[PDB]
């Protein structure tokens, strides 16, 4: 056909006429100015491919009319995606791309409805099951010199497009070359059953000789096939006119609501709060109507300024030191995340907004059994009390383990500033006498968002944190209502047992140990994805019942705590707008916020009631959860009864992490209660059962793994390892509270002894914790909070040499170990093996040696010096 | 004695440019007054290049200090609610700059050079083609440094990617563990990070060739100028013609030439391990290699002139003039000044290469040695330079041709050897000394206007008399 001989004709061409060829009467668009917009880090008001004029240009001329859901294969960068979220109809946007070297991948923005469109990444059109879907678009396809390889990718795609069409649903399909017969065929029968026909897009470029399948057209195949082909053989006959510009399109910014909620508010808790708040900012309080909350009531929103960035400081002092340490990839995608308002939005989006589903009867009816009995439990050498003023002052002054909270910057500027003045005790003391008469009305949160990299959310051990800010005076009468749990270690392993709260982390391992000896199966480590999204009423409602054994003032108080505050929230939220930045305020009923350490205990609490019942089901002791009848209450309270204490031995739970070894293999095929609750496993099938191990030197258990050693006269110890990567990475992070040397020489020496005390095993940590020690100027405390917040040990922070430090830490206070003989110098200490540290990341054995070897002497003693005018003193 | 205020009171069109450049430039216009004189007074050329991750922090530690203590002392006075913002909205931006502090060096050195321009160009308006060269080759030195840097921290990423994946095929553990997946996930993301390092590689190098091309081209027609002045200077007539700064830009592009070859053999041969699909690279350095080696070849073509004719050393006074028996001196000259340091260079002559078709010509022999050697360190010492200050020739109406003498050699350097000929002025031959006095007007009648070189078939006042 013609289209051949067109073809024959192009390929007949040299490269500097071909150059010339390609434009002789397109159109262009500008984008002289796009590429730099974009690469400043620009993220609104412009195109991020040239896709976006392609497509207006039909949806203008009305041949394809969008509406309902939008399903987009292989968006590429994502131009089609983001164009058609900004339309009037389009109520979802979802894509799917290959990525990969060589392929595009979808890259973020800001424009208009950028909060209706969801991409991913990594997926194959080709072996994905069909969904619903109201308008379908299809841009894939790639040219080949060969006509055949060209005609079989188009029938594969025809092919795979085939099966998603339905009588009513409109659609865009690019196809590649429709001028040879085994296409046209093929065409002929999905035209005749579905309509349409083909047109050509001016924009197009010259060389190729794409069309495109519409939904609102007529006509004939081959008529128009020839005339577009008629006029490609007559296009290169006249002068080379210059193409015509066009202005690029701005798609504006801001969001959109799609205009349905799902959550009804209680007034006559949060008015008074909700009135207060309106008249402290009364100048510029207004109603926003493009709220993209869902399951968040929405009430109002006013003006303020912006606060954060990405990325943070990085310590100058630690580095400098691990040189060799800047290629590797995990270090530096690592090093710090986006906090701005739009990292805030994308994070709310994706993590805190969601739903979840009430239980059933009979799961109901177990928990409240099961947490009566567990409390009744708990309590029985222990009493509840009040906590006093002095306390807290005395928490206050030592910087101990406060929670996260703001200090009124206002008025004073610090904790400990403002603890001595006499008003702040009367604020406390006007809202302790409004709480005894069941009202509250200064307790609000303040969200701040984190967790915003790519490779970071691996390696950060978190990812979607969303953490809760509150005002001191709220959290001291939380304090003086709920700190008997952890002023009196009620959930230590004594009381428990099965917590280990108070237990070093150095010490877990003998933990670990001990449990492998009991009789059973394997050892079963599952985990939540969300944990503390997944909090229903019914366990709040459940963890509440604790009040029973309080009386008098203490039980209102904590009454009233758990009343009008834990399950009734108010919280602002930051949010980008085209007229700057705002601050909108919602409120919502479950989900778990409160104090740090309260919300330990109580998840520590609610995750053994539920390993308890999962337990109980895996026993085979009841059958089905829709109902649950007599003969089965009975049996369940005689099983708590009888071996109660002692399966609770069979467990460890620090947080929300668990380990368990059943009595038999049936635990891991019982997964009904535990989907039930809504604590749903993380990277699984719904209903795939369990893994086990074998060996109790492989069970991750807070972000470790736990080897053995042998020392030189045969005493045998149990250490704590991790990949040498993440700390690393983390060691070169400086939280932001320094602008001085100083502070960061402290920081930096502070948690270099965390390496010679816990990680003393392995070669590649203890000689880069010498060095640091050697470059300070010594004689400065090292006083910063490091690292592990929940282990309460802290206790590396000492003044004094290390080998006083480890004498005491590893031999005497060690119950453990038999003899007591102690040793006197740093070589007696052994190492890791010698493959076993390269497995788990280090540098060392082959030619990475040959690269890091440089670290060592040529470049320790000489950066040491390099540190400057500022003194220091040796210690290798 | 400082900046800023003197751009401000000079004039408006070069506010226009003050205006565009600090515009857009991050580095806000109010704290560059504020700070002026603290600015201009640190030592930003030596952070900015130079060795020691060091001084870059010590800058950056202090223009943290400086940044927050001055906005303590302007908030104690109210009614600048709005510099004291600006203060803040600065110190959040400098914080994506501590991942490298060398960021900050360069960026303020540069800005720092441009008003340099500005004023330099105001106050000589107010009361180059060399000077664009020095400033291209400065250019051309810098960015292939950075090329450079950039080679090298590609090799070392490379090297710890090849040991990461041994170390991991040793292992030899065909396991469902999700550390399996993490590893294979961090190792996708080595390889698109090798990636985007070669393609940004690739650009670096084809900007450097078109630059490079560039100079030559603009280079070229100089030595056609100065030939043109040589022949007109050569005339009886005093011209300077100096080939220093020639010979100096020659040197410095020929040196350049084999930096850049030599940096894509190694490039190819560090790429040939971990050679895989979907690589660029297979195409672009062969096809960069072959660019590179057909400039050199087009810059060597030309590379070679004579600095003087075949002269009389007796009688000076007549130059471009042959007598039978007797010697001649002449000197040839390569603009290049680069030659291996094992290997002498080797130089041929000849006479009338090709002979006309007319009646037979008078055809010359060069009795004498037609071939010299020189040594090494001659090169090092004043260049390569090749005098010939006894050549004579023997025969084997006088005036209606002329004769050219050829010159002939082998360059070698870097495994590279090209070809290279030369052509000198036509002469005349003359076996008496009595005819030279119509001999110079005939010579005259072929130099006034002759638009070919080679060709060998009132204002005249200057000349004629000017002695
Ligand atoms: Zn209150
Ligand atoms: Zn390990």
């Amino acid at each position: 056909t013609l289209g051949e001989k067109w073809k024959n004709r192009l390929n007949a061409l040299g490269k500097s006429e071909f150059q010339i060829y390609k434009k002789s009467g397109i159109q262009e668009v500008d984008r002289t100015l796009a590429k730099e917009g974009i690469k400043r880090g620009e993220t609104d008001h412009h195109a991020v491919s040239r896709g976006s004029a392609k497509l207006r240009w039909f949806v203008e001329r009305n041949l394809v009319t969008p509406e309902g859901k939008v399903v987009d294969l292989g968006c590429g960068r994502g131009g089609w995606s983001y164009y058609c979220g900004g339309l009037k109809n389009v109520k979802e946007v979802k894509g799917l791309t290959k990525g990969g070297p060589g392929h595009e991948e979808p890259i973020p923005m800001s424009t208009y409805g950028w909060n209706l469109v969801r991409l991913q990444s990594g997926v194959d059109v080709f072996f994905t099951p069909p969904e619903k879907c109201d308008t379908l678009l299809c841009d894939i396809g790639e040219s080949s010199p060969n006509p055949t390889v060209e005609a079989g990718r188009t029938l594969r795609v025809l092919n795979l497009v085939e099966n998603w069409l339905n009588n009513n649903t409109q659609f865009c399909i690019k196809v590649l070359n429709p001028y040879m017969p085994s296409v046209i065929e093929k065409m002929e029968a999905l035209q005749r059953k579905y309509g349409g026909a083909l047109v050509r897009n001016p924009l197009s470029r010259n060389s190729t000789h794409e069309m495109y399948w519409v939904s609102n057209a007529s006509g004939n195949i081959v008529s128009s096939v020839n005339m577009i082909s008629r006029m490609l053989i007559n296009r290169f006959t006249m002068r080379h006119k210059k193409a015509t510009y066009e202005p690029d399109v701005d798609l504006g910014s801001g969001t959109r609501n799609i205009g349905i909620e799902s959550e009804t508010p209680n007034l006559d808790i949060i008015g008074k709060r909700i009135e207060k708040i309106k008249q402290e900012h009364e100048t510029s309080w207004h109603y926003d109507q493009d709220h993209p909350y869902k399951t968040w009531a929405y009430h109002g929103s006013y003006e303020t300024k912006q606060t954060g960035s990405a990325s943070s400081m990085v310590n100058g002092v630690v580095r400098l030191l691990t040189k060799p340490w800047d290629i590797i990839p995990m270090v530096t995608q690592m090093a710090m995340t986006d906090t701005t308002p739009f990292g805030q939005q994308r994070v709310f989006k994706e993590k805190v907004d969601t739903r979840t589903q009430e239980p059933k009867e009979g799961t109901k009816k177990l928990m409240k059994i099961t947490a009566e009995w567990l409390w009744k439990e708990l309590g029985k050498k222990k009493t509840p009390r009040m906590c006093t003023r002095e306390e807290f002052t005395r928490k206050v002054r030592s910087n101990a383990a406060l929670g996260a909270i703001f200090t009124d910057e206002n008025k004073w500027k610090s904790a400990r500033e403002a603890v001595e003045d006499s008003g702040f005790w009367e604020l406390v003391d006007k809202e302790r006498n409004l709480h005894l008469e069941g009202k509250c009305e200064t307790c609000v949160y303040n969200m701040m968002g984190k967790r915003e990299k790519k490779l970071g959310e691996f390696g950060k051990a978190k990812g979607s944190r969303a953490i809760w800010y509150m005002w001191l005076g709220a959290r001291f009468l939380e304090f003086e209502a709920l700190g008997f749990l952890n002023e009196d270690h009620w959930f230590s392993r004594e009381n428990s047992l099965s917590g280990v709260e108070g237990e070093g982390l150095h010490k877990l391992g003998y933990i670990l140990r001990d449990v492998s000896k009991k009789e059973g199966g394997a050892m079963y480590a599952d985990d939540t994805a969300g944990w503390d999204t997944r909090i229903t009423l019914e366990d709040l409602k459940n963890e509440e019942m604790v009040t029973n054994h309080m009386e008098g003032e203490h039980k209102k108080l904590a009454e009233a705590i758990f009343k009008l505050t834990y399950q009734n929230k108010v919280v602002r939220v930051q949010r980008p707008t085209p007229r700057g930045t705002v601050m909108d305020i919602i409120s919502r009923r479950d989900q778990r916020g409160s104090g740090q350490v309260v919300t330990y205990g109580l998840n520590t609490f609610t995750n053994m009631e539920a390993q308890l019942i999962r337990q109980m089901e895996g026993e085979g002791v009841f059958k089905s959860i829709q109902h649950l009848t007599v003969t089965e209450e009975i049996a369940v309270k005689n099983w708590l009864v009888r071996v109660g204490r002692e399966r609770l031995s069979r467990m460890a739970i620090s947080g929300d992490d668990c380990v368990v070894k059943p009595l038999d293999d049936r635990f891991a095929s019982a997964l009904t209660a535990l989907n039930d609750m809504g604590k749903v496993r993380k990277d699984i099938q719904q209903w795939e059962p369990s893994r086990g191990w074998n060996d109790w030197t492989q069970v991750p258990f807070c972000s470790h793994h736990f080897h053995e050693l042998i020392m030189k006269d045969g005493r045998v110890l149990v250490v704590p390892c991790r990949n040498q990567d993440e700390l690393i990475g983390r060691a070169r992070i400086s939280q932001g509270a320094g602008w001085s040397l100083r502070e960061t020489a402290c920081l930096g020496k502070s948690y270099a002894q965390m390496w010679s005390l816990m990680y003393f095993h392995r070669r590649d940590l203890r000689l880069a914790a010498n060095a640091i020690c050697s470059a300070v100027p010594s004689h400065w405390v090292p006083t910063s909070r490091t690292t592990w917040s929940i282990h309460a040990t802290h206790e590396w922070m000492t003044t004094e040499d290390m080998l006083t430090v480890w004498n005491r830490v590893w031999i005497q206070e060690n119950p453990w170990m038999e003899d007591k003989t102690p040793v006197e110098s740093w070589e007696e200490i052994p190492y890791l093996g010698k493959r076993e540290d390269q497995w788990c990341g280090s540098l060392i054995g082959l030619t990475s040696r040959a690269t890091w070897a440089k670290n060592i002497q040529t470049a320790i003693n000489q950066v040491r010096s390099l540190i400057g005018n500022e003194e220091y003193t040796d210690y290798m | 004695m400082a900046q800023w205020e003197m751009l401000q009171n000079l004039d408006s069109p070069f506010q226009d440019q003050l205006h565009q450049l600090y515009s857009h430039s991050l580095l806000p216009v109010d704290i560059r007054q504020y700070l002026a004189v603290w600015i201009e007074d640190q030592n930003w050329q030596e952070a900015a290049l130079g060795s020691d991750d060091s001084k870059a922090t010590m800058l950056f530690f202090h223009f943290l200090d400086q940044l927050n203590y001055e906005c303590g002392r302007c908030s104690q006075d109210p009614e600048s609610l709005l510099l004291q913002h600006n203060l803040r909205k600065f110190c959040r931006d400098i914080q994506p700059f501590s991942q490298d502090p060398t960021q900050l060096a360069e960026m303020i050195f540069n800005l720092l050079l441009e008003e340099k321009r500005i004023l330099i160009q105001a106050q000589r308006a107010q009361l180059s083609q060399q000077h664009e060269i020095e400033s291209r080759i400065l250019d051309l030195r810098a960015m292939m440094e950075k090329l450079v840097k950039s080679i090298s921290q590609l090799k070392d990423q490379q090297d710890v990617f090849c040991f990461r994946y041994k170390i991991q095929a040793k292992g030899k553990t065909p396991s469902l563990d999700p550390h399996q997946t993490k590893e294979q996930k961090i190792l996708q993301e080595t390889l698109n990070e090798l990636d985007k390092r070669r393609k940004e590689v690739l650009d670096a190098s084809k900007a450097l060739l078109g630059r490079l091309t560039t100079l030559i081209e603009l280079l070229l027609p100089k030595l056609e100028e100065w030939k043109a002045q040589q022949q007109k200077a050569c005339i009886r007539a005093p011209i300077d013609h100096g080939l220093e700064q020639l010979e100096t830009w020659f040197t410095a592009g020929a040196k350049l030439l084999f930096h850049l070859r030599q940096l894509l053999k190694e490039l190819k041969g560090l790429s040939c391990l971990v050679s895989y699909q979907d690589d660029p690279l297979t195409k672009g350095v062969d096809l960069r290699n072959a660019q590179v080696t057909e400039l050199l070849q087009r810059l060597l073509h030309r590379a070679f002139v004579v600095e003087t004719q075949p002269c009389m050393p007796q009688t000076p006074h007549r130059p471009l003039i042959l007598k039978t028996g007797s010697k001649f001196t002449v000197r040839t000259r390569l603009l290049v000044r680069l030659q291996e340091g094992n290997e002498s260079l080797t130089v041929e002559v000849s006479i009338d290469r090709n002979p006309p078709q007319l009646q037979g010509f008078r055809k010359f022999n060069i009795l004498t040695s037609n071939q010299k050697t020189l040594t090494p360190e001659k090169g090092q010492s004043q260049g390569l330079i090749w005098d010939f200050g006894y050549l004579t020739l023997v025969e084997q109406g006088v005036t209606e041709e002329l004769h050219i003498i050829s010159f002939t050699v082998k360059y070698t350097y870097q495994g590279l050897k090209q070809e290279l000929k030369t052509d000198t002025l036509p002469v005349v031959i003359i076996s008496n000394m009595n005819q030279l006095s119509i001999a110079w007007a005939s010579v005259l009648w072929f130099n006034l206007l002759s638009p070919n070189l080679q060709n060998q078939q009132g204002p005249a006042l200057s000349w004629q008399f000017s002695s």
